[PDB]
RNA sequence: ACCUUUGGGUUAAGUCCGCGAAGUAGUGAGAUCCCUAGGAUACGAAAGUUAUCGACAGGUGUUAAAAACACAGGAAGGAAGGGGCAAGAACAGGUCAGUGAUGCCCUUAGAUGGUAUGGGCUGCACGCGCACUACAGUGGUCACAGCAGAAACAAAUAGAAGUAAAUGUGAUCGAGAGGGAAUGAGCACUGUAAUGUGCACAGGAACGAGGAAUUGCUAGUAAUCGUUAUCUCAUUAAGAAG
């Protein structure tokens, strides 16, 4: 019955418009449709001095890669579950599943 | 230092010369004509420009 | 001169006579009118509290304050 | 179901939420503890100052119990005060007529409207080059 | 109902270690008369029965801890209670925690009399040792 | 409007020994016949003696600040290995606004009035 | 000796000295026909209330 | 590599191993350009804090703020 | 606990029938504006003479958090002027609040010394000080005199503010914030 | 050669308003972006989260325009606050000791190339730059509570990394019981190796508020107080970055 669908994307642009065409889907078979999770964005960051020497004035930088993340929990039959899987591929999108 | 500028200024003088049968002087008006009558993307630019208007009809 | 610790029998004495018409009375006071150390001054100030001779008006955290028989306070 | 309304208060980093309801005796609670016992004065004056502008027979018939979180001492007497203000105005908004509500929010504003409104106040972030927000290290010459 | 947050606790700590002084029930470190709580305390106590006031404490910890439904209490959980700034010369003063030796001992104490009953990741009260404050605080306020 | 292509037409004509000048020109010239509504040209190094200097070339628009620089402008460097030193080079080309997305953005910039005609 | 007189303030005119500390000042004395200019060095409001020492010590430069 | 030592007991008779630690600079050198000094080893990168900053776009890094 | 009457200062002090007594200083004395404890967080000082509508004893604790090392601590302050109002209250008679009105009322210099050469030469000459800036002064010299008098001395820190308030409401030349005042006014004079 | 023309008002800004032998488009500024403050009708049954929304000198009063201020309502009021990005031209400014970036000169089996075991980089008459603890009572000591940014913590009988500290109440001490420098015989830890670190006992130096000079800082700022599942890191922070 239930399925935990992880969207988990470095780009916020491709997220948005996965989730939106995932969306689309699920309203379109109609199963009682919901929008997505939006998730706590993994953020992991650097500190370090711009100049390759110590001369001039000390000028730091941080920079700070951001995944973010959608999760769908989602009611479905089996064979829609395998059948539907063929959506999740030739995405740079990591896609995961859980079931119960 | 806010200064509406030389943008802000042309189009709000082009609207006023074309449109003035349909401003009032209440800025949530002029507001709504700016958003239907001109393609300003940036919020913080059609608020500067509806305030603008506003102060053109009333001269 | 350096400060003293003991009170002896005559200060005891004069010292009731002087505690009376003071107003508000305090450490200090016993130990820059008469010689008395700041150790032998909070001793006999506590005692006269328990004989009724003054009575406490203050005592928050260390800083504590007393009077004598003519203190009045304002009234509404 | 019993009569109950629900508010939150901030100061810097302190978040509090009240809870009030319908009773027959005036009670309340601050981190379990009544006013006659909690441990921290500042507390209990800041709270005795807000129910003495409204009016004690506002507060007849009605009970409190406020919780707490984050900053600090200070920060959270003030983040309560709002918390316990607030209640009061929802409650006379909800359960009876509105001139009172009007009434008593215009005393509460005559005194202090930060009873009733939040400081957006925070700390500002560190920059490079110096110890905190805005000081800057020791420059030299000779 | 949580009964202990009816009393105030510089009332409650002295009033336990005498009920516990008069029947023995923690016995004191060997030299506890010359050792100090913590390395970054400065000089040993000047109560000669701090170690009954650590007792009447240990126990009010646990009261509290009961009465909020918190995970049990560990031996590090109480060290951090307990601990204090460190002097260290020319540098800035440093967190430390309290040493868990004295902490131990008690703890084992009150096994012995059925007063702490250790679990997997924890220790908790037992009926005897919450019936005895329940009976001081009853007479306590009144 | 790849100047990582562009940049190596250039690497190229140094080693085929042709003027720095004629070969920048013609690079010009492609990108903005191929629809870029600007680019930056830069070449640095012992070009013309012992004295190094650099040459900047700047044609149509080119945007440097804010946000709009992040979608619009598009940047290759190389550089070319020659017996008295290694020449720099640097490319930057402004994209075209294109409403199907495939040259460059679908929306034009953010700062950008239209002011509709009247019926 | 407490000698004062009391004065109001009807115009400010010109921020004045080194780094413009003062505020020169036009005041009528409140008992007399009197009306002066000053030099004051505060922040002032127009018709506050000032004490001077003297009724006749003069800033001619107005 | 983890490499091995033989050490003696008091009898200098019995002998037994001990094993070498991998630690300090010797192992940590810049995947980039086999530097010793500046390397970040946050995220199990091994790059320079100069090498870092030409590449940090290509691994998808940004300043945001 | 203690009451559930009409708000007074430190649950103790009547907060009514209060003059300032010199209309010169009238409009810049908040004696207004009742508060159980000197503490308020109220966000004045981002305005143009908010720091004037600050109440008076709140003014008078802020001028103690001084010398470096007791920067923020507002509490200490609180319970250091609470005790000396138990001592002023007892040894006046009187409101304490009107000792502290009367100190600041003698405490500010009328007449001051400044530089006003601008085309030349810098010549100091006097000048006539505004309100608010008289007052500001007042609150400075009484606190400057208490610090520096407790510095290396047995007396304890309240009985000095009390000691000192006293004489300054009364005029006497036992205050140090009295004789100073009396020091700028004769230089004033000096230059004039 | 070169100048585009009369220098009057305004803004932080040739930012703009007037007027002109000039007129039209651009770069730089602003806008945009990121964080902090307010906002479900969305999502969840847990009680929060996120949000294409909200402010424009818009309203009144100030009698050319551009603007500015004072009130008022408002979560928020004059660039909303704080960052980030950021013209053209320059400089014989710094780095060949970051680079399988690199020209030219030099060395190259008795090496200026590697490796291994040790020693130095940490030496001490002395002049300077930047930090850290102080000179007490607005203090010191004992105990007890109690609160962050949020959430990670085998065990330990004197003691030998960790989940705040200022602070709140009561005691105490009484004017070098403030202060912890050089040093003694010890007791442990990390390590391939102590020289490094922790702990206990003794010891108790200058310093009683600083000459000529000199450095930042306008509000949740300065100063005070702790903390780093941040960086260095086997072990080492009195350093940076939060
Ligand atoms: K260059
Ligand atoms: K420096
Ligand atoms: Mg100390
Ligand atoms: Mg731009
Ligand atoms: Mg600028
Ligand atoms: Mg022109
Ligand atoms: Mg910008
Ligand atoms: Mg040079
Ligand atoms: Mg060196
Ligand atoms: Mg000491
Ligand atoms: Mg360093
Ligand atoms: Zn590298």
């Amino acid at each position: 019955i239930n399925v935990e669908l992880r969207l988990l994307c470095s780009n916020k642009k491709l997220l948005s418009d996965l989730s939106n065409r995932y969306y689309n889907y699920l309203f379109q078979n109609s199963p009682t449709a919901k929008k997505p999770r939006v998730l706590q964005p993994f953020i992991c960051d650097v500190t370090t001095r711009k100049s390759p020497c110590g001369q001039g004035t000390a000028t730091w930088s941080k920079y700070k890669m951001i995944i973010h993340g959608r999760m769908f929990a989602l009611q479905m039959t089996h064979q829609m579950l395998k059948d539907s899987a063929a959506f999740l591929q030739n995405t740079d999108v990591e896609v995961r599943l859980t079931l119960k | 230092g806010q200064i509406k500028g030389k943008s802000v200024r042309t189009a709000s003088k082009v609207i006023v010369e074309r449109y003035f049968n349909r401003l009032t002087n209440d800025f949530y008006d002029n507001r709504n004509v700016v958003i239907d009558v001109a393609e300003i993307r940036s919020k913080k630019l059609r608020n500067k420009v509806s305030g603008c208007v506003t102060k053109l009809y009333k001269r | 001169v350096k400060r003293h610790e003991r009170v002896e029998d005559d200060i005891f004495n004069k010292i009731v006579k002087d505690v009376k018409n003071m107003r508000i009375l305090t450490r200090t006071t016993l130990s820059e009118r008469y010689n008395l150390s700041l150790n032998i001054s909070i001793k006999l100030l506590r005692f006269l509290e328990e004989n009724q001779i003054i009575k406490l008006i203050s005592s928050h955290r260390g800083s504590k304050i007393y009077a004598g028989s003519k203190y009045e306070p304002l009234k509404v | 179901s019993i009569a109950q309304v629900i508010t939150k208060g901030t100061r810097k980093t302190a978040i509090s939420k009240c809870v009030c309801s319908e009773s027959n005796e005036f009670q309340l609670m601050v981190d379990n503890m009544t006013l006659d016992v909690h441990h921290d004065n500042f507390l209990v004056a800041k709270i005795k100052e807000i129910m003495k502008i409204i009016g004690y027979e506002h507060l007849e018939n009605l009970k409190f119990e406020l919780t707490t979180r984050g900053g600090g001492p200070i920060s959270r007497a003030y983040a309560i005060r709002q918390a316990f203000a607030k209640a009061v105005i929802s409650y006379f908004g909800k359960y009876y007529d509105e001139q009172r509500k009007q009434d008593i929010k215009e005393q509460i504003m005559k005194f202090d409207r930060a009873a009733l409104v939040a400081d957006p106040r925070r700390v500002e972030p560190k920059k490079y080059g110096g110890p905190a927000a805005r000081a800057k290290y020791t420059k030299s010459y000779r | 109902n949580t009964e202990i947050f009816k009393v105030r606790h510089d009332t409650f700590i002295p009033a336990l270690s005498e009920y516990l002084r008069t029947n023995k029930t923690v016995v004191p470190i060997k030299n506890f008369d010359i050792i100090k709580t913590s390395r970054g305390k400065e000089t040993s106590p000047l109560d000669i029965n701090w170690y009954y006031t650590r007792a009447a404490s240990i126990i009010r910890k646990l009261l509290i801890s009961k009465a909020k439904n918190e995970k049990p209490l560990s031996i590090v959980r109480f060290s951090s209670e307990y601990g204090c700034a460190k002097d260290r010369g020319n540098r800035p003063n440093k967190h430390v925690r309290a040493s868990k030796g004295i902490i131990i001992k008690i703890l084992n104490d009150l096994q012995e009399k059925g007063w702490v009953e250790k679990k997997e990741n924890g220790w908790t009260l037992k009926k005897e040792a919450e019936e005895v404050s329940k009976q001081l605080i009853e007479k306590l306020i009144n | 409007l790849c100047p990582a292509i562009q940049a190596e037409f250039i690497r190229s004509k140094f080693e085929e020994n042709i003027p720095y000048r004629r070969s920048v020109v013609s690079a010009i010239k492609n990108i903005k016949s191929a629809g870029g509504q600007g680019c930056v040209i830069e070449v640095s190094g012992k070009l013309k003696g012992q004295r190094a200097r650099s040459v900047k070339t700047i044609d149509g628009k080119i945007i440097h600040a804010g946000q709009p620089k992040e979608e619009f402008m598009r940047y290759a460097t190389t550089s070319v290995l020659l017996k008295q030193g290694i020449i720099g080079i640097k490319v930057g080309i402004m994209l075209p606004q294109d409403d199907e997305g495939i040259k460059g953005p679908v929306y034009d910039m953010v700062d950008k009035i239209k002011v509709l005609p009247i019926k | 000796s407490e000698e004062v007189y009391i004065g109001e303030v009807l115009q400010t005119l010109e921020k004045t000295g080194p780094g413009g500390g003062l505020t020169m000042c036009q005041v009528q004395l409140k008992d007399q026909k009197r009306t002066l200019y000053r030099a004051i060095m505060g922040p002032i409001a127009v018709g506050d209330l000032v004490a001077l020492l003297d009724c006749e010590r003069e800033h001619r430069r107005g | 590599m983890n490499k091995q030592m033989i050490k003696y007991n008091a009898d200098l008779e019995t002998t037994f191993t001990v094993e070498r630690k991998d630690f300090g600079r010797t192992n940590r050198r810049c995947r980039a350009c086999f530097a010793y000094n500046g390397v970040i080893r946050k995220y199990d990168l091994m790059i320079c804090r100069r090498c870092f900053r030409e590449y940090a776009g290509d691994i998808g890094f940004k300043i945001y703020d | 606990t203690e009451t559930s009457g009409d708000i007074k200062l430190f649950g103790r002090y009547p907060y009514t029938d209060l003059e300032v007594k010199d209309i010169t200083l009238e409009k810049y004395i908040n004696v207004a504006s009742k508060v159980i404890l000197p503490h308020t967080s109220s966000r004045l000082n981002t305005k143009k003479f908010g720091r004037t509508k600050i109440p008076v004893v709140e003014r008078f604790v802020n001028a103690m958090m001084r010398k470096g090392r007791n920067n923020g601590k507002k509490t200490l302050a609180m319970r250091i002027v609470k005790d000396a109002f138990f001592i002023i209250e007892g040894v006046t008679g009187q409101n304490p609040i009107q000792i502290l009105v009367d100190a600041i009322c003698n405490s500010g210099p009328r007449e001051d010394s400044a530089r006003i050469g601008k085309g030349g030469v810098m010549k100091r000459s006097s000048v006539d000080v505004s309100p608010l800036r008289r007052i500001n002064i007042a609150i400075f010299l009484l606190a400057k005199g208490v610090r520096n008098s407790t510095f290396k001395d047995i007396k304890m820190l309240p009985e000095i503010i009390a000691e000192e308030l006293i004489n300054a409401a009364k005029n006497t030349q036992s205050s140090f914030a009295v004789k100073k005042k009396e020091e700028i006014e004769r230089i004033a004079k000096s230059n004039r």
